[PDB]
């Protein structure tokens, strides 16, 4: 049995920089939602009409 | 005209616009910063080098937009470099013989 054990061992918590943590755990999903949206968007709209254009001149040479 | 002046400066300009197109993207993909430096890394890289894949197959474009210039290069200025080392053996040949 110590005197002391049971004192906070932290004191007052912060409620700034918890809520900064908070806001930037939901910031981070909101953008990367519009980063996953417009990345699909590249994804489809280049680089299967890449793959769409090299596969049509690939079959002649393994022809 | 220009078209051989800088098609033989070739590979060393298209190394410096993969250089010009990476590290000017990264600006761009840096002066909206909610991301980590890798994810802005990754994808300036991969605009980047969309553009020097583009810009060589236009390389190619311009390889045979400029040899019909002259046909059939790769030996005729070995034509050049073997036809003057000949009479360059000629001009020792002479004044080896007359001095």
């Amino acid at each position: 049995l110590p005197p002391n054990a049971l004192k906070p061992a932290f004191g007052p918590p912060d409620k700034v920089a918890a809520q900064k943590f908070k806001e930037s755990l939901m910031a981070t999903e909101k953008h990367a939602k519009d980063t996953s949206n417009m990345w699909v968007k590249i994804s489809v709209w280049v680089a299967l009409p890449a793959i769409a254009l090299t596969a049509v001149n690939t079959y002649f040479v393994e022809k | 005209k220009f078209v051989e002046g800088l098609s033989n400066n070739k590979y060393k300009i298209i190394t410096g616009a993969w250089a010009a197109s990476l590290y000017g993207s990264w600006v761009i993909v840096n002066k909206d910063p909610i991301m980590t430096k890798a994810q802005k890394i990754v994808q300036a890289r991969m605009y980047a080098q969309f553009i020097t894949v583009g810009l060589l197959l236009a390389s190619v474009g311009l390889s045979m937009y400029e040899n019909k210039l002259h046909p059939n290069k790769q030996k005729v200025n070995e034509m050049r470099r073997w036809e003057n080392a000949l009479r360059v053996a000629e001009e020792e040949e002479r004044l080896e013989k007359e001095g």
